């Protein structure tokens, strides 16, 4: 009768309005499932963020007008390593030394920005991606290193992944080592009159072809890079995960304010669905 | 004709019982009609009671939200002040951290130097090797002018100086059997045979090799494998020469910047290096160090707890969140639930009105009454008197 009709008229008008009771509960179960799981991936990390404390860059933005998107970060967190190959991160850490926390900024000018109007808490090495120079190991190089050592060499920057958008600051980098088995496959590279390469000894000892040969008694700092990048993305993706439900469901109050009076009269109207169910137990 | 006697009897005796009852039936159909009257009355008290009990609910449950309110809003304002003193808090925690790597690496970094060497020499001095000279910076004199320019242009001059390409290895051995360091090592043989005459300087800055007064010349080429064209600009002439003239070259600023050939271009904050050459240090103390490492781990925890107790107070304003719609269901229940049972009240007390007054006129009409009174005594003597 007009009972289930007055209702059904306004039950009817909420959902062309576009509100829904059970969207937004099933929402909030996911939003306090996602506040907990940010909250319990970050607390799990804060341990190995204490070891990997030079990856940071603070800068104060030196102009208004100053493009931010002209620092690309910290070198540390600007390549990763594949599975595979995390045998080779001593190597790999050695090869790269100090450059590791170098910052790689756009061009020559945004460097010399930083350095002055930028307050740097403490010392910097910066490399301009339009200023730098080095002269690659060439093709035939790697190639008679190869045949020379058979499965024992390879060029370091072919150990690692990046976007070319930064290239020239591996390549500068990574580019010019030959990362080897042992040190009798060094020696005999690095010091061959065609191959005149650099040469890190997979226990992370170095032959310079200038005089050089490090060496001596010491998993470690390149691995825990390695894993705070995965961490600090897998946390990235959460606040983003997060962020679009939020969102979603922020949003889905104004439909729940035209509740203010759709529903604050449906409350008062599935009142008298049973008002005139109870007069119609007869008599 | 001729019927019995004691049959004679029951003929009426029965007639009576066909009034006897009828007069019980009208006595039932009588205490039925109070009963009504009474049971409604029992009804009309407990709704009477019931709807009591609701508006001691309400109040209740009124009293429970309209509080909850308060301690909503309240426990907010507390949460996000607190929040805030975490993020500084969390600042803060970092600053230390970054201090805490920074005093840890160079008094790691000094002591694998006051280690080596120590190492190094006892080495030596049983005859064990020969070649080993020591610290390039130890094997040649510059002017205290540039003490700073050349340590942070050339940390090279850590290296160690040695003849033999295996007497540097013979080193590393040593070294690792009994775990004391690591080194790295100019090798004086397979090191280029170098120019190093007086070059033509742009802008007419030095170069720093010139500085350099080697304590043998059977080191100077050593000296000029480190550093190299290295000119000594200051207050940054450098970012004009060299970036680019003709040649690119190698600058320090004299107060400790600098730009490599390659494109580097290296600045400070507050710590410049000094003492690699010839010409109370700024070192730490395993004490000083382990003190400094000792407080960080308090205010690191310090922070694991204020950290704690800001979650929870997310998790319990989580459950005001969802009792706010909980209580106000409920007091929406009741006041609906209220309201139906005073519809029923009002229709009850109609009702007791009715069967009320079908009470009094069964009581206030007597006719069928004394009619069935006479008949039970009219057949109560006819039996009598037959």
């Amino acid at each position: 009768k007009q009972c289930q009709e007055t209702c059904d008229k306004l039950r009817a008008r909420l959902v062309e309005y576009g509100f829904d009771p059970s969207r937004i509960k099933d929402l909030k179960q996911r939003e306090d499932k996602l506040k907990s799981h940010y909250y319990q991936t970050c607390k799990n990390s804060e341990y190995l963020k204490r070891r990997v404390t030079n990856l940071e860059f603070n800068y104060t933005k030196p102009y208004p007008n100053f493009e931010a998107s002209f620092v690309h970060g910290v070198v540390g967190q600007l390549f990763q390593i594949d599975n595979d190959n995390i045998r080779y991160a001593t190597a790999l850490q050695t090869c790269a030394g100090g450059r590791l926390f170098n910052v790689v900024v756009q061009d020559s000018q945004t460097a010399t920005q930083l350095l002055e109007r930028g307050r740097l808490r403490k010392r910097v090495t910066i490399i301009p991606l339009d200023k730098i120079y080095t002269r690659p190991i060439s093709s035939q190089v790697l190639d008679l290193a190869k045949k020379i050592a058979p499965g024992k060499v390879e060029l370091a920057i072919n150990l690692i992944r990046f976007d070319e958008s930064i290239t020239k600051a591996m390549e500068f980098i990574f580019g010019n080592s030959l990362i080897c088995e042992d040190p009798e496959t060094a020696k005999k590279i690095t010091f061959h009159p065609k191959i005149r390469a650099r040469s890190i000894t997979l226990q992370g000892d170095v032959y310079d072809p200038e005089g050089t040969l490090s060496g001596g008694s010491r998993e470690s700092l390149l691995v825990d890079i390695q894993k705070y990048n995965q961490i600090q993305k897998q946390i990235e993706t959460i606040q983003a995960d997060l962020n679009h439900v939020t969102e979603e469901l922020q949003t889905q109050y104004a439909t729940s304010q035209k509740t203010k009076t759709i529903q604050s009269d449906l409350n008062l109207s599935l009142h008298k669905l049973d008002l005139a169910k109870r007069n119609l137990d007869a008599n | 004709e001729l019927e019995p006697w004691d049959l004679q009897l029951q003929e009426k005796e029965s007639q009576i019982q066909l009034a006897e009852s009828e007069l019980s039936l009208l006595e039932e159909t009588q205490a039925k009609l109070k009963k009504n009257v009474e049971t409604l009355e029992e009804k009309i008290l407990a709704k009477k009671t019931h709807k009591q009990e609701l508006q001691d609910l309400i109040l209740d449950l009124k009293k429970k939200l309209n509080s909850l309110k308060d301690e909503r809003s309240q426990g907010e304002k507390n949460f996000t002040s607190a929040h805030l003193k975490l993020k500084e808090m969390q600042k803060v925690l970092n600053a230390h951290r970054q201090r805490a790597m920074e005093a840890r690496s160079s008094l790691s970094k000094a002591q694998n130097k006051s280690k080596v060497l120590t190492a190094l020499s006892r080495l030596q001095k049983s005859g064990r090797i020969n070649g080993f000279h020591g610290r390039l910076g130890d094997l040649g004199v510059i002017d205290d002018s540039f003490d700073v320019a050349i340590s942070t242009a050339c940390p090279r001059l850590d290296d160690v100086v040695v003849d033999t390409v295996e007497c540097a290895q013979h080193c590393i051995d040593y070294l690792r059997k009994n775990k004391l360091g690591y080194a790295r090592f100019i090798l004086l043989d397979r090191l280029r045979q170098f120019n190093l005459q007086p070059i033509s300087t742009p802008e007419n800055v030095p170069r720093l090799f010139d500085l350099v007064k080697p304590k043998n010349p059977k080191f100077s080429n050593a000296f000029y494998s480190v550093l190299r064209d290295t000119l000594v600009a200051q207050n940054l002439k450098q970012a004009n020469n060299v970036a680019y003239g003709k040649k690119r070259f190698r600058v320090v600023t004299v107060d400790g910047k600098l730009i490599d050939i390659s494109g580097t271009m290296s600045g400070g904050g507050n710590h410049v290096a000094k003492g690699l050459m010839k010409l109370k240090v700024d070192d730490y103390t395993p004490e000083e160090v382990d003190k400094i490492e000792r407080e960080l781990s308090e205010r690191e925890n310090n922070f694991r707890v204020a950290s704690d107790t800001v979650h929870e107070m997310e998790e319990e304003l989580k459950k005001l969140r969802d009792h706010e719609p909980d209580l106000e269901s409920q007091i929406s229940k009741a006041e609906m639930e209220a309201d139906s049972l005073a519809s029923e009240l009002t229709l009850a007390e109609q009702q007791v009105k009715e069967a009320e007054m079908a009470y009094v006129k069964a009581v206030s009409d007597k006719a069928q009454l004394n009619v069935v009174m006479k008949n039970l005594e009219r057949l109560r003597g006819e039996y009598n008197d037959l």
